[PDB]
RNA sequence: CAUCGGUUUGGAGCGGCAGGAUAAUGGCGGAGGAAUGUGGCACGGCUUCUGCUGUGUGUUAUAGCCUCUGACGAUACUGCCA
RNA sequence: CGAUGAUUUUUGCCCUGCACAUUUUAGAUGGAUACGAAUAAGACUUUUUAGUCGCUGGACCAUAGCAGGCUGGCAACGGUGCGCUUAGCGGAAAGGCUUUGUGCGCUUGCCGGCGGAUAGCAAUGUCAACAUGCGCGGGGAUAAAUCCUUUGCAUACGACUUAG
């Protein structure tokens, strides 16, 4: 609920449209939102059904000049961006400013790779879909419709995960030392009083 | 209503827009896929179309009526003086495509390639690459640092090579400088090969063999503004047509109330960038040969 | 051997202790459907509720017959000492801690900050040397 | 109808140690080890004892319940594949042109090569799955033996061989030529 | 020390409106940390300041303020209706306001 | 709807020929006494030569549940109209109150047969004392000895929009 | 800022009273009955009988449940408070 | 969108330490507080049996001092800021993350002494980051493009390929 300066949303496991609606309402209200790992988003419905939906989307182009028509972006970040822009009054100055408040990425590039990523429970697939239902991963659909950088993104993601695991090992080592020191300095007058206060 | 009679359309939609090439030098859109097992070798070369000639050859094609019989064939000559390696570029894989990371130049550049960086050479102080050449001050550690960066981070290594146009009969003094992808070996091997070849000449004999199939990248012959009859090969109208006959009679139906992009219009003809494939190398001749 | 990893679910059974309104303890006395149960307790009114409005706790009241009336549930609840078992869990401790923090005034919040400063000084001193 | 609970009991023979963890079943037996992911099914496993395992579905509808005995059968197939093996015997059926079948190895990969099928000049090459053994039997003429621990791989190679030898543009009631799976059984006869 | 704030942060969300017609005289304010009408009722009657910067100086200050007050709650999610002396300009949709803690009733 | 069970008693308006008319009683499930008295006349005019104008309502009384905190199984006999014809069914419900089982019935037939409240007549609501009186398997399965079941995949309703920790569904 | 008057929106509002089956329930007492039968008893499969367990028997035992009822005492709900 | 070359002998340009003054803000007012994966699962301890944890961030860190002054002491040799300084890692958009030594502070870990009024009972009661300009200071470098003539691999004219 708090007004954060930037909210970085880890897009893994999130349903496309529900996340899009929440993020649209957020950025219309003046909140800066950065969605990372847009290749890990999810769409309800089997893979083939969503591929057919995208092919129906591709069928639409300006007859007299194909360069004027809708521009079908294949990248997962751009698919999420299309979903969000559909939910924004983008043809006004206010909508344009609201769209300037949003960033979408595949993977977690710098500088967000060392920041805090949060999730949105109201849009999480594992919390929303009935457990037997089928779903699509937006990265696979993007590869199926012409996105060219799935292998590069997964390589960079595995490298980033190796780095992040090393960081986490260091952090977990450091916090364990602090917990040991806090336990030693317990049962003192400062510690005993802080227990009576609920701390 | 439908056409009374069916016919294929005139011209290809796969070569639009029929506009002038942005540069007179053809650029290699795609390079052969890199195989690490192969030895480190170049993938492209630059030459000059000299002209066409005629050869005679015994055809070796079993089952053909011309098998073991002479055939007269047209051939094209490409004057290819050796190219000089002057630089190396490293390219890094990104989610947004290949991105050049680092360019390392040779210590010394010939004047004909330094002219490439000038629109008015005769009025210049000719300051190009002077501070960069000074960067080789008795240790060249900045160059080694950049080369180490290319080795560590780059995934595609290309070499900057220029032609020795002074060896050709052309009056142009600017050399042509181009990026040629290096295939084979690891990135370290490619960078070592590029460094060991700075300021050296590379001949066509080390790039192309005889009897190879190669592709040609070039800008075609220009013709200027051209009408639909020659630009697209449409049918001329009858002799008795008012206001002329080298036209397309119907440029569209009433709806869409626009002119479609697929209708033939007059415009610029020729001088297009074209890639032609599967040309057999009949001969690799040497300039030192007197026969 | 086989070594099958088994789930550690909480079951909907007669005798489960449940939190109602995150304030009261009750127990399931009878199962109505997949979604609805009947709950009873010393400090809650015997009623039919939906399982989405309650939370199952890791505590089971043993040997509680199905459909037991209020007196039986009260007697067996006292016998098993459910309140003491519940108040001993980290869950109940965290709750009571939450209300205790909620009751603080500005003065003792200031006191909390001061004591935190003292304890942090002591903890850092202990941490640097071990 | 949302049945409250449905159960199956898997029986584990003496020499087999089934190992389940996060719906990744690992079955070990004298003939080797097999593994299977069942992450697409919401089932839970309980070890009744060393010889019996309970497979349960809670509050499952008709299709969710139907997906339970298939799980049981798949794990049972894994069990019987590491203790008895799987063997498919195929016949060569032809009217005029003998079918020439070879077990060749190209590019470090084994292939089954069918030649002279219906007199065709085309040569049919079938990739062999890992863990599957192809053999030309000695005991009987015009035979092929597909052996392996995994029923799925063995049956799929048999199916690929059968499907690659199909007749086109003919009366298949009349041109019955082909390679057909005649016997499905175990390596250790019972 | 590092914190000096005596007000609650808010955001100017919208005007009172139907689908097609807006009423600039009533502004909808999102108070930070409020999510229910019961919580938002603590702030009824409290004063709101919209603080902005202007080009010209007035008595050496480039900061101007529009004062308002919280009048009633709006909806079910803890928004409130605010009435300012001069209507908040539409360009402030998404801008931050200050919910002052007075007139205090604690 | 949210219903109650009402006793409605009525009779023909007394005549000099017929000075003590017979009293008729019905059990009506209605949200309020205005509908309860309306439904009463609806069923008398389907069974007897009477009207609201020529009749009289004697008494309307709420019938409270005898044992509101005892789990029962109710058998309900129905007569509902589809788009094509009129059908009878018999359905069973588990509930603690007689009224709520009827409330479940109305939700049930709306869901499974698109039958509106106006399309349904309740012929009879009966408590099933014995276990062998149960005919439908969707309630028979909850009468088994020592019935246990978990609630896998618990979804926790979040107050805030953003959670800093990964979600979990344990329970 | 305070107080007033008019209009109006609320409170986790608090209290008193009335009605109903003078609520129905519950708690207590009494009587009767049964099973999704507690203990016990008899057969069993794994348990050094380690909530052991299953199946039979039967009627409160080392659990309890249901129906009727007798004297109380509350609450819900709907109204009223000048 | 990137890499690279050269960037005016002009009092013009680049980097940098400042100082002052300005215009602007789609909108600072303690902290964007960094594993990954699964969810019919996770993490501990023994034991692979069993026990425990969660059931929301109402958290964690930070938070006392004229918007935070001037001083004194006790205790420990810590914490923290700034400035140099050592080394390493990070190329996806790295422009950041750690790290050595040192100097100057401050320290609310504990105890003191002195100061705040009158802005009058509220009036945002003005305290931030980005940018720009100008005055200095220390450093550093010392170009091209177009028109014109020419060419014809080009061409309606522009443009283009050349040469000067």
């Amino acid at each position: 609920s708090s007004f954060e300066k930037v909210v970085v949303i880890d897009g893994k496991g999130h349903l496309l449209g529900r996340l899009a609606s929440i993020v649209s309402k957020q950025i219309l209200n003046g909140q800066k939102v950065v969605v990372v790992r847009c290749e890990e988003l999810n769409i309800s419905g089997e893979f083939f059904r969503n591929k057919l939906k995208y092919h129906d989307y591709l069928r639409k182009a300006t007859r007299y000049n194909k360069k004027k028509g809708p521009f079908h972006f294949r990248a997962p970040s751009r698919i999420l961006y299309k979903a969000i822009r559909g939910m924004i009054p983008h043809k006004t100055a206010r909508g344009k400013a609201a769209l300037e408040r949003l960033k979408v990425f595949e993977g977690v590039p710098p500088p967000y790779d060392k920041k805090k990523r949060v999730v949105v429970p109201q849009a999480l697939r594992v919390l929303r879909l009935k457990p037997g239902r089928k779903y699509t991963t937006v990265g696979k659909l993007s590869s199926a419709v012409g996105w060219k950088y799935e292998s590069v993104v997964e390589k960079l993601e595995e490298k980033r995960k190796v780095q992040s695991a090393e960081y986490y090992a260091k952090k977990k080592a450091l916090t364990k030392k602090l917990n040991a020191a806090k336990a030693s300095t317990a049962e003192s007058e400062a510690a005993q009083k802080l227990a009576a206060f609920g701390y | 209503s439908h056409r009374k009679y069916e016919a294929p359309r005139h011209g290809s939609l796969g070569f639009l827009p029929r506009k002038r090439a942005a540069k007179q030098r053809g650029r290699v859109k795609s390079f052969p896929k890199d195989v690490k097992s192969k030895p480190v070798a170049l993938t492209a070369f630059l030459g000059y179309k000299a002209g066409m000639t005629t050869i005679v050859r015994d055809l070796d094609r079993p089952g053909s009526k011309m098998h073991k019989r002479e055939v007269v064939e047209a051939a094209t000559v490409v004057d290819t003086p050796p190219m000089v390696v002057v630089g190396v570029v490293g390219y890094v894989e990104t989610p947004r495509g290949l991105r050049s990371l680092t360019t390392v130049w040779a210590e010394h550049l010939s004047e004909e390639v330094r002219r490439r960086f000038y629109k008015n050479w005769y009025k210049s102080k000719k300051k190009a690459f002077t501070k960069y050449s000074g960067k080789y001050a008795t240790d060249a550690k900045q160059v080694e640092t950049e080369l180490a960066r290319i080795k560590k981070y780059a995934s595609v290594v290309r070499v900057l090579a220029h032609t020795q146009i002074k060896k050709t009969p052309l009056s142009q003094k600017k050399a042509h400088l181009a990026e040629i992808q290096i295939n084979g070996g690891s990135v370290s091997d490619k960078v070592d090969w590029a460094k060991e070849h700075f300021e050296k000449e590379v001949s066509v004999d080390s790039v192309f063999e005889q009897d190879e199939m190669i592709d040609v990248i070039a800008v075609t012959k220009g013709h200027g503004f051209e009408g639909v009859t020659h630009r697209w090969g449409t049918k001329k109208l009858p002799r008795k047509t008012h206001r002329g006959l080298r036209k397309v009679a119907c440029i569209g139906a009433w709806h869409p109330a626009n002119v479609n992009w697929t209708v033939a219009r007059a415009g610029q003809n020729g001088y297009h960038h074209r890639t032609s494939i599967n040309h057999k190398v009949y001969r690799v001749g040497k300039g030192t040969d007197e026969a | 051997s086989s070594t099958v990893k088994a789930a550690n679910w909480r079951f909907v059974e007669v005798g489960r202790v449940v939190l109602v309104d995150n304030k009261e303890l009750a127990t399931i006395v009878e199962i109505i459907d997949q979604k609805r149960v009947l709950i009873d307790g010393p400090k809650i009114q015997r009623q039919a509720i939906a399982l989405a409005k309650i939370v199952l706790t890791p505590i089971v009241l043993p040997n509680l017959p199905r459909g037991s009336r209020t007196a039986t549930v009260t007697k067996k609840w006292a016998a098993a000492d459910i309140d003491a078992k519940w108040a001993a869990s980290g869950w109940a401790k965290k709750l009571a801690n939450k209300e205790r923090r909620s009751q603080l005034s500005d003065f003792e919040r200031f006191q909390v900050m001061v004591l935190k400063k003292q304890r942090r000084f002591a903890t850092k001193k202990a941490l640097v040397k071990a | 109808m949302k049945y409250i609970q449905t159960d199956q009991i898997l029986d584990i023979p003496e020499g087999v140690t089934v190992d389940i963890k996060a719906r990744v079943v690992k079955v070990t037996g004298p003939r080797g080890e097999l593994t299977k992911d069942l992450k697409h099914i919401d089932v839970t496993f309980n070890k009744i004892n060393n010889r019996a395992i309970k497979i349960t579905v809670h509050n499952g509808d008709r299709k969710h319940v139907a997906a339970l005995r298939t799980v049981k059968s798949l794990i049972a197939n894994l069990i019987t594949g590491v203790t008895k093996g799987y063997k498919y015997k195929m016949r060569f059926v032809y009217a005029h042109f003998p079918i020439n079948v070879n077990i060749i190895k190209k590019d470090g990969q084994d292939y089954v090569e069918i030649r002279n099928f219906l007199g065709e000049k085309r040569v049919r090459e079938v990739k062999i799955h890992e863990g599957v053994t192809m053999e030309i039997s000695s005991t009987q003429k015009d035979e092929l033996i597909v052996s392996g621990n995994s029923l799925e791989a063995v049956s799929q190679n048999a199916a690929d061989i059968q499907q690659i030898c199909r007749v086109r543009n003919k009366d298949i009631r009349k041109f019955l030529d082909g390679i057909y799976v005649s016997e499905r059984g175990t390596i250790v006869e019972e | 020390a590092e914190s000096h704030r005596l007000y609650v942060k808010g955001k100017h969300i919208s005007y009172q409106r139907s689908k097609s017609v807006t009423n600039p005289n009533v502004s909808l304010i999102q108070i930070e940390g409020v999510a229910s009408p019961k919580d938002a009722k603590f702030y009824l009657g409290k004063r709101i300041a919209y603080v902005y910067r202007a080009p010209k100086e007035i008595r050496g200050s480039k900061i101007r303020v529009i004062w308002g007050k919280v009048t009633r709650t709006h909806g079910n999610n803890g928004l409130v209706r605010a009435n300012f002396k001069k209507n908040l300009p539409p360009k402030t949709f998404g801008a931050s306001v200050r919910i002052m803690l007075y007139p205090s009733n604690i | 709807s949210r219903l109650n069970e009402y006793q409605v008693i009525g009779r023909n308006l007394p005549t000099e020929s017929v000075p003590e008319p017979k009293l008729f009683r019905m059990r009506i499930f209605a949200p309020n006494t205005v509908v309860a008295k309306s439904r009463y006349w609806y069923f008398l005019q389907k069974l007897h030569k009477v009207k609201k104008a020529s009749g009289e309502i004697v008494s309307v009384n709420i019938i409270s549940e005898a044992k509101p905190t005892k789990v029962k199984t109710f058998g309900i006999w129905l007569r509902y109209e589809s788009r094509s014809g009129i059908h009878n069914m018999y359905k069973e419900y588990r509930d603690v109150t007689r009224v709520g089982a009827v409330e479940t019935m109305y939700q049930d037939l709306a869901a499974r047969h698109r039958a509106r409240f106006r399309s349904i007549h309740i012929l009879k609501v009966v408590e099933l004392e014995k276990t062998d009186d149960v005919k439908r398997q969707y309630v028979k399965q909850f009468l088994t000895k020592d019935l246990k079941f978990p609630l896998p995949h618990r979804v926790q309703k979040s107050k805030k929009l953003f959670q800093a920790t990964a979600p979990t569904t344990f329970y």
